[PDB]
């Protein structure tokens, strides 16, 4: 029973899992994907310390479940994050991301001449990667862009 | 069907070496008896939101060559009061109802692939997009090459000008890497030069490809001599002019000239070519914006007709 | 001869209930066969005085699948220079000459009829004057109304927006009011509501009309939602801004639709309706902007045709 | 407490949290009036049942103190909230909603045509109160709204 | 020890009832032994993105005669219209760097608050910020009805025009009602009758008020018809010749008229008042015009100076 | 006795060590003990062909401050553009007789030489002759420098952004040059890269100089970090994305800043420098765009008076 330190969080019982969410980005991702127009239990793990992680993030999600194609999408978003399905206070389902070759409706084009700015269109970067540049494609205006580009302003 | 009907022909990264194939033969092949009612009780739009006459014209002239009725305007800018929230996607979906197949042109780039998510059923064009593509323009440069070169593979290219930004060279450039061999000479200012861009994939795919200032270097081993157009607002007047004299072409250059050889510029010219060259054989130019006509008849033929039998 | 033939189509108020009826009949009847060549070796003119595309568009459309040939201009503003006094009345004796029928949009009240005084032998069609009547939007309004209710009569007619000087919103009350039943809502600003004038003859013909401020009150029982263009140039910002919210349209109110309902807008589009309601439907403006090539045929059809048979 | 049961609410440590946020309002809050925006433990219970016969949203935040003021700009969007001041579980004091003469930052102005829109600036209307309407006064255009009005998009 | 030193003077609200009446009787003895050396070697820069001469030329004509000089524009484009550009923050802070004052009118309201923001030291004064502001004007306006009667209490006040959107007659009310006992009658189309929250500005300050249909009935006892232009602009083109029918002001309306009573506008003047009034007795619109001088003399003198030995 | 009356400004190579070294040290005590009734009776014809409102306001600014008066104008056209019309020399003949200086601001290179040939006595300065000078303002960058170092001799200076055409850009290296020990830093992108005659000119003259790919490696020791504007313009709609990434500068690069540094700027600022900077410490922009005053103040002095006693 009760011992020597009062420790912390536990096991909800069901719902979606995706592990390990970096530095300020929990937000990121709750807010690019709006997992939050859901009549479901969004418990969301905050500025916490996991091992010698002094800070990262995770949302908990009853009744949910990450689509395989969710998981793709946040690989560059969250490299090293790991969705699962969690069943009963019992975890299944190792559902870790990867990075996709499609992204859809998230992410901006820096060139400011696309058409993907005023008509109303769903955002398409093709993904592809160098060596420290992930290469995304326009599906509009067909310019080669990095990752350490389109994610600014 | 035929491989290429009702198919947005939007971009040329998109089409295909026998799409490509199937065009110009079909360019070639209809030039030789044209049927002035082929696609005949047909309504085709050209709709211009940035002007520009020469594909203007060769577009609705190759489409009443075709038996086609064409509606549509050739915008400027005195109805820049249309800026007002009226988006291209209604102007489409409206559009759209009207008519069979749209040909557009348009400032920003995106254009033609987003009318294509708003038309569907009627399969548009794209005659020139932002600074993307403009595959009718490739397309008539390609099957001009052929007509004249006899091959489209195993030539000797040569591009001067402003190959920095020039949409007409990036286009023509990726489309030849479709065939084998095709020796590459680049021929630019040091500040107007092709791009990495390109550069990467060309020789990705063991295109083998070159760079010079000089065409008079690479002249005595040169088959088409594609002449862009440098500008003077793209450079500093001083620089501009500087940068010039090397970048120019004359009749005094083409004194070695395989006799094989054909001069091009996708159009239209100021400094670049000087008119002692509009006489010497290798002059091609005006020719090649001709044969604009058949690339863009079968250019809708196929995106017109189920099947093709002639 | 027809009814309606070589009849100068000016105003709706000039129209009749038979007419009416024709037109519509003939638009669907021959929505069915067209005849590519029934106005064939016609010239018809379109005489776009005020610019204007969509009509411009549709017209020469409808022109062109009647196998007609169209000369005309699409005027624009840069040539303001023509504000010299090159009268009308002259401009029209002139063109008159040259065609069978001419299509034209004015900017001043009184157009179409005055160039009827000049032309006569030459039935002249009204694409839209000033701020009176567009005969051919009413039209498309009401052949669309019916080929979607089934019936023009005993309907639940919605008009949101600038029913104050919507000259589209007008145009279409009067011709309903040409048939029995046809409950009325208005739904526009406490400024920019429908006027008396509409209004006195409306009851005078004991046509049940009312007024709410929230479509979201008359939904439940409506049939017909038309959408007008409230602008922002019509009232200032701040209050355009606050008497908007329930000017405007969403999918969220749509919810309660009779099924059997459909959203209606003359175009263009911007603020009003929002595009969550471009797949509800109840969607069919785009489509009625596609039936406005029929009403145009057919009302070309009967000015030209002195009898039709198809 | 054994009746219609469930199990999940948490306190943590010393830490000043907020206590009931209607429906749909939490996330809300968290990106109009930055409070993601830090680097202390938060747990985020959005959709989280409450005694009082409706779930609702939670948004624990530790190691903050806000301000009165930082409180009633909290009222248009979550009224009846409730931010405590919380030290090891225990409570010193308990904060509640109240309108203040001034909301800031957050809002955008209706008026199109107003300075606001295109300088860089920030939002400071007026708050007024009548009948069935909160009022809220541009202190640069000088045009007077409804909270629905401004509230809304 | 003056209340006006280093303020700014921006709303007409942002003002008091001794504030106001201060302001004036200083614009009374600037009038009556005018200081001309009074802002030697001071610089102010009249900004007018929005060109507007009157409102310029007199604001400066106060500046020059006072003894200043000034820096500054009229109109405003470094290159076209809201392209990406300088902001107005921008703007404003190099400009206040160098001139001693600053006196700016702009086509968006809040412009001469945001300068307020960013301008340092520096008094701004607003000649014209939209539909928002424009004190300098209901200054003129006010000191002029107290050169006229006497007293700004106890007025029978009258406007006709534009209430609605009419900028200085909004801000003048406002004003007046900072003043003991006075009577407002509103004599305008009700498409344009006073903006409803100031009906309630007036209802909860416990001040008589109401609306009227033509003129003639308060003619009597009106000591003060400010009248607004109704720019034929905000109407359709037919809808003026309905109302603008009385709207307007014949010296045969006149005859009623109290002794005292003048006729008021903010100019310019098109319409609305008669050339037969120009050489009446209470004409007295140019005069108010001419009157503006002295309160934007006195006011910019207490603006700039920390006292002021009259 | 000093070296600049009645002599010309018009290139910075048209200037000295010491003569600059004159310039400023007038340009502080003019900001210390000033002048105002300076240059009483004279005139100074502010002609800006070619319109340019914060280099005009300001020169003007110097010219009322000192007691002097303008004649003059912004923009220019006396009907079209380069017609047959008046020639520069005779604009400036003419203008030369009544005017007793001659301030102007033209955009074609060398049209301030051009009047010093004829303009008679009247010594013109030059407010920017297109790509080639701008004087006065590399000298209120310059005496900027040293009224926040010190000195203008042994400086870490810096310049970002578009080196390659930035008019103030190439003008402040050639003027540090003529000072005693200055190491240069050039972070640009290398399509906009320092003009090689330039690097020469530093070669040659023994300066130590660099080029560099991101700021954060100079921001240790540069002691001025002077900001080029990469207006858009001159680069492709997406071209700008890819490097305007690193040559703008938000606080949060800041950090390592030396505590004298200073971040300098010609203006006017869009993208380059971040709001976060204006409230920091080394936020020196608009104080340098303020400061310019004197330059031109102490500038005007020294070429319209023999002696001057300080
Ligand atoms: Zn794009
Ligand atoms: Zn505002």
């Amino acid at each position: 029973m009760t011992h020597d330190n009062k420790l912390q969080v536990e096991a909800i019982k069901r719902g979606t899992v995706i592990d390990h969410i970096p530095a300020q980005i929990g937000f990121k991702l709750l807010s690019l994907f709006k997992l939050t127009e859901t009549d479901q239990r969004i418990t969301i793990g905050l500025n916490l310390p996991s091992g010698e992680m002094g800070r990262k993030d995770l949302i908990k999600i009853e009744n949910t479940f990450l689509s395989e194609d969710q998981v793709d999408q946040l690989a560059l978003y969250a490299p090293q994050a790991t969705v699962n399905r969690i069943d009963n206070y019992e975890v299944v389902g190792k559902s870790r991301p990867s990075l996709p070759e499609r992204i859809d409706n998230v992410l901006v084009c820096p060139n400011s001449n696309c058409i993907s700015h005023a008509e109303p269109v769903s955002s398409s970067f093709a993904v592809r990667k160098r060596a420290n540049d992930i290469a995304l494609k326009c599906k509009y205006c067909e310019k080669e862009f990095s990752h350490n580009v389109v994610l600014a302003n | 069907a035929n491989p290429l009907y009702q198919k947005h022909i939007i971009s040329i990264n998109d089409l295909s070496r026998d799409d490509l194939n199937l065009v110009l033969a079909t360019a070639a092949k209809l030039k030789a008896n044209p049927q002035p009612e082929l696609l005949k009780h047909k309504v085709i739009a050209s709709c211009f939101f940035e002007a520009s006459t020469r594909t203007r014209l060769s577009f609705e002239t190759s489409m009443h060559r075709l038996g086609a009725s064409v509606v549509g305007f050739s915008d400027s800018a005195n109805t820049s009061l249309g800026k007002k929230g009226e988006t291209l996607a209604d102007t489409i979906s409206v559009i759209s109802t009207y008519v069979d197949a749209i040909v557009m042109r348009h400032p920003q780039e995106g254009a033609a692939r987003l009318a294509t998510e708003f038309s569907g059923n009627v399969p548009v064009l794209n005659a020139g997009d932002g600074s993307n593509q403009h595959p009718t323009q490739t397309l008539l440069d390609l099957f001009t090459i052929q007509e004249t070169q006899g091959r489209l593979d195993n030539l000797h290219v040569a591009m001067v000008g402003d190959l920095k930004y020039g949409r007409t060279v990036h286009s023509l450039t990726q489309a030849l890497a479709k065939f084998d061999g095709n020796r590459f000479y680049f021929i630019a200012p040091d500040a107007l030069a092709m791009p990495q861009y390109i550069l990467d994939m060309l020789d990705e795919k063991g295109i083998a490809w070159s760079l010079h200032s000089s065409i008079e270097e690479v002249m005595a081993e040169v088959d088409i001599l594609y002449m862009t157009r440098v500008q003077k607002e793209r450079l500093d007047p001083s620089e501009y002019a500087n940068v010039k004299a090397q970048f120019v072409l004359r009749a005094s250059d083409l004194h070695n000239a395989k006799a094989n050889m054909k001069v091009l510029h996708p159009l239209a010219r100021v400094d670049e070519i000087a008119t002692d060259v509009d006489k010497t054989p290798h002059a091609w130019y005006f020719q090649q914006a001709g044969n604009g006509i058949f690339a863009r008849q079968a250019l809708l033929a196929l995106v017109l007709n189920r099947d093709l039998v002639l």
